[PDB]
């Protein structure tokens, strides 16, 4: 019967592509935190204060203060929940590297969990559209 | 005549609205502006307290950081009056032009 | 016939949406110039040499020692940067706000005008 | 009253779509809660910590961080849940009354 | 440099197009300028910019 | 502040105690409305020729 | 019909980049004032490419002028391509419209 | 549906992502290339070039600020190739999933 597969591929693909949608969101969170350390990494110079180099302080997107950076070896980091925490060059090197693949994998299964909801939304609807 | 007396009731009823929630927002802004003081006031002396507005957080001493921040409280406390003053004045205006609509109708 | 009056109503709905958005955003973009204006008052105040915690990258914040409070940027031109005096930078912030201000301003004259004409079409609608 | 069932059937046909609209939204908020508790228990409490609040970055002890970090995190999940709940609890009326109104 | 769409060398339907080739026009006109003083001109007679292509000021 | 200047003059107008004020120079949508709020009938959209007729109606002049 | 659209399509396409030039052009003038204003009072910076080069004052103004100029030229680029892409649509319209119809 | 129907649709959609990522890695490689020219264009040894690392712009002679980009260039170049033949790889499956749809 054509009536089943027809109502199905629709309501497979609705929730299906949502997963291809809900797949790619989290690999979208990778480059944010992937580029992070690399910035710190070109910065990190060991046995030196990290960011000891030449800099121009970013106050805003209009104003900058060209300034002599070198601080203590630390990176104050954003943990969310309005708690900033002050890490050092390694914790940072760790914390921020950790946040990379946590964006990488949430791609997979968050797509996957509804990948059988795409079918269950589907198969629930195909009887639901036919018999009703 | 009436049109200019119609025009003030419209210009009021639209602009009387916003000031009413505007005072409300600042009453809120007074709070964290005060509360963001207490949280660093909670640390009795902290010079690794960073007062900063945006992205940059510059190191300062909590003291003037608080002196700012009871004013920031106050500043965020302030316009509520103006924003209540702007409020109460307009409701008085909408009926005036509403009246000279009606009395000049009757005359 | 029947759809044409149906067409221009929600048409003029969105111009309201667009302009209210544009003034909102041109209420937004102005706000950061005084930000660039005010952050310079702070750096003058505390001193060159205070620890600055500036963002490094996503969730990353990087420290630094304050220097050159008189050396402060104006971003203008297409791709160009003029670092300016502590005085000068705060000026063009104020400027580019005011450039944006009437830019922001006339939006609501454009904003408010588009709704009543939707209404005028919505008036004819229920007519 | 034929406006009820086709609304109900669709309101029964909507929410199985509406799972993702909830599962995608909360996930956008759920992605944040992970970074909240974890790197805390990753980092020591031995050092200083910040709290980032209105117009002010308050240096605040890690002992203040954990409660500011952990408590409200547990609290946020309640409302964001109920948030999308009423998003799709609002439409059912909209699906109910439009049938009544637009029939 | 030759006048292309105004006085100088541009090809763009898009900014990537313009930002890449903008390297070319800017530098050489400076060089062609350079060589003139390199050719020992203390004064320069430039006949009319119509008797010219143009001189970018 | 538009209110005050109307009144302070219209109170100067009230200083001569009218009801009818035929308003020629300085006519304002607030001017009659205040006078109409003053319950002083303020006759606007009017000629100074009328007011010259009125300058000869009370035998008066018109006052800057 | 699709043939009519690409020409409409590429029209506003290459129209898009040509406009924002003028705002850049506008700020190119805005910086000239400041490049006439700066003696280099505070460090002058071109930024082109992911590098931020050391920039000097005197080379910056002729640059932004060229930048002004180069951009100013780019009003003409598509204003050629405007009528180009504008025309090829119109030509096919009455055809493709009627082609859509019958 | 069928499994092919679920696989054939997912493959073309997985052809989509794989061709996406091939593309994006040219233009940094282009602009990093472009940037190697712009530092080279002015103030090289004669003046001191900050190379942009986040907000800290490392000031030195000319060579590295190009070579810095080159490091950002080198990796980005050779990433393009893996996803190139993978579209090529996954399209064969699709082109194989194409005929698997019709024969049955």
């Amino acid at each position: 019967v054509l009536k089943k597969l027809d109502e199905q591929y629709q309501k497979y693909k609705f929730m299906e592509l949502n997963l291809a949608q809900k797949k790619r969101r989290l690999k979208g969170q990778i480059p944010e935190i992937k580029q992070t350390l690399e910035i710190l990494k070109y910065m990190q110079k060991k046995k030196e204060s990290t960011n000891s180099m030449e800099t121009r302080f970013l106050l805003a997107d209009n104003l900058y203060c060209k300034a002599s950076v070198p601080p203590t070896d630390k990176m104050c980091l954003w943990l969310g929940a309005n708690v900033m925490l002050e890490y050092d060059i390694d914790e940072a090197q760790a914390l921020l590297e950790k946040n990379l693949s946590t964006a990488t994998k949430n791609l997979d299964s968050l797509e996957e969990d509804l990948d059988f909801l795409r079918d269950q939304f589907t198969t629930t609807e195909v009887n639901m559209a036919r018999v009703y | 005549a009436f049109t200019e007396l119609q025009a003030k009731v419209i210009d009021t009823q639209q602009k009387v609205k916003l000031a009413d929630i505007q005072i409300e927002q600042l009453n809120r802004t007074k709070k964290h502006a005060h509360l963001t003081d207490t949280e660093i006031m909670t640390l009795v002396d902290e010079t690794n307290m960073y007062e900063g507005v945006g992205r940059m957080f510059i190191l300062q001493s909590k003291e003037a950081i608080h002196s700012q921040l009871l004013e920031k409280q106050k500043i965020a406390e302030e316009k509520i009056k103006e924003l209540e003053q702007k409020k109460s004045y307009l409701e008085r205006s909408v009926k005036e032009a509403e009246d000279n609509i009606r009395e000049m109708l009757m005359a | 016939n029947l759809p044409q009056l149906e067409m221009l109503k929600n048409q003029l709905d969105q111009e309201v949406e667009f302009l209210s958005t544009s003034i909102a955003q041109l209420k937004v973009v102005q706000t950061k110039y005084v930000e660039a204006k005010d952050c310079l008052n702070v750096l003058n105040k505390s001193n060159e040499g205070k620890e600055l915690l500036v963002p490094l990258t996503s969730s990353m914040y990087v420290p630094g020692k304050l220097h050159d409070v008189e050396h402060v940027l104006i971003d203008v031109g297409t791709g160009y940067y003029v670092e300016k005096t502590a005085e000068d930078a705060k000026d063009f912030f104020k400027r580019k706000i005011d450039f944006l201000t009437k830019q922001m301003e006339k939006i609501q004259p454009a904003l408010q005008e588009k709704h009543a004409m939707k209404q005028a079409v919505m008036e004819m609608m229920s007519q | 009253s034929a406006e009820q069932v086709i609304a109900g059937f669709n309101r029964l046909r909507q929410e199985q779509r509406g799972l993702a609209s909830k599962a995608a939204e909360l996930e956008m908020e759920l992605n944040e809660h992970s970074l909240v508790i974890d790197t805390l228990k990753e980092v020591d409490e031995t050092r200083k910590c910040y709290r980032m609040v209105g117009g002010v970055l308050v240096e605040r002890t890690v002992k203040e961080v954990l409660p500011a970090l952990e408590n409200n995190k547990e609290q946020i999940q309640k409302i964001i849940e109920t948030l999308t709940q009423q998003l799709q609890a609002k439409g059912k009326e909209l699906n109910e009354f439009r049938e009544k109104h637009n029939i | 440099a030759p006048k292309t769409d105004m006085d100088n060398q541009i090809v763009v339907s898009d900014y990537a197009q313009m930002d890449r080739v903008l390297r070319e026009e800017r530098a050489y006109i400076l060089n062609l300028v350079k060589q003139i003083k390199k050719t020992g001109c203390n004064v320069l007679l430039i006949q009319k910019s119509i008797l010219r292509d143009a001189l970018s000021d | 502040m538009e209110e005050e200047y109307i009144q302070q003059l219209c109170e100067d107008i009230i200083q001569l105690k009218p009801d009818v004020v035929i308003t020629e120079k300085g006519i304002s949508d607030l001017a009659q409305h205040y006078l109409m709020r003053a319950n002083i009938t303020a006759i606007r959209r009017v000629r100074k020729t009328d007011n010259n007729r009125i300058a000869r109606a009370c035998g008066a002049r018109i006052v800057s | 019909v699709e043939k009519y659209q690409q020409l409409q399509k590429d029209l506003s396409k290459s129209m898009s980049g040509r406009q924002k030039l003028e705002a850049q052009l506008t700020e190119n003038n805005i910086v000239k004032e400041e490049l006439a204003l700066l003696d280099g009072s505070n460090v002058v910076f071109k930024l082109l490419g992911p590098v931020l080069v050391k920039q000097e004052l005197g080379e910056a103004r002729a640059t932004v002028g060229k930048r002004l100029d180069y951009i100013t030229a780019e009003i003409k680029r598509y204003e050629s391509q405007l009528r180009d892409l504008e025309r090829q649509s119109e030509q096919q319209r009455e055809t493709l419209a009627q082609l859509q119809q019958e | 549906d069928q499994q092919k129907i679920n696989k054939f649709a997912r493959n073309t959609s997985r052809i989509t992502e794989l061709k996406e990522e091939i593309e994006v890695k040219k233009k940094q490689l282009q602009n990093l290339e472009d940037a190697c020219d712009d530092i080279m264009l002015a103030d090289d040894d004669c003046l001191m070039i900050p190379y942009q690392i986040g907000d800290v712009f490392i000031s030195h002679s000319q060579e590295e600020t190009q070579e810095m980009l080159e490091e950002a260039k080198k990796n980005l170049q050779e990433e393009i190739d893996a996803l190139e033949s993978r579209v090529e790889s996954i399209q064969r499956v699709l082109a194989d999933l194409k005929v698997q749809l019709y024969a049955k």
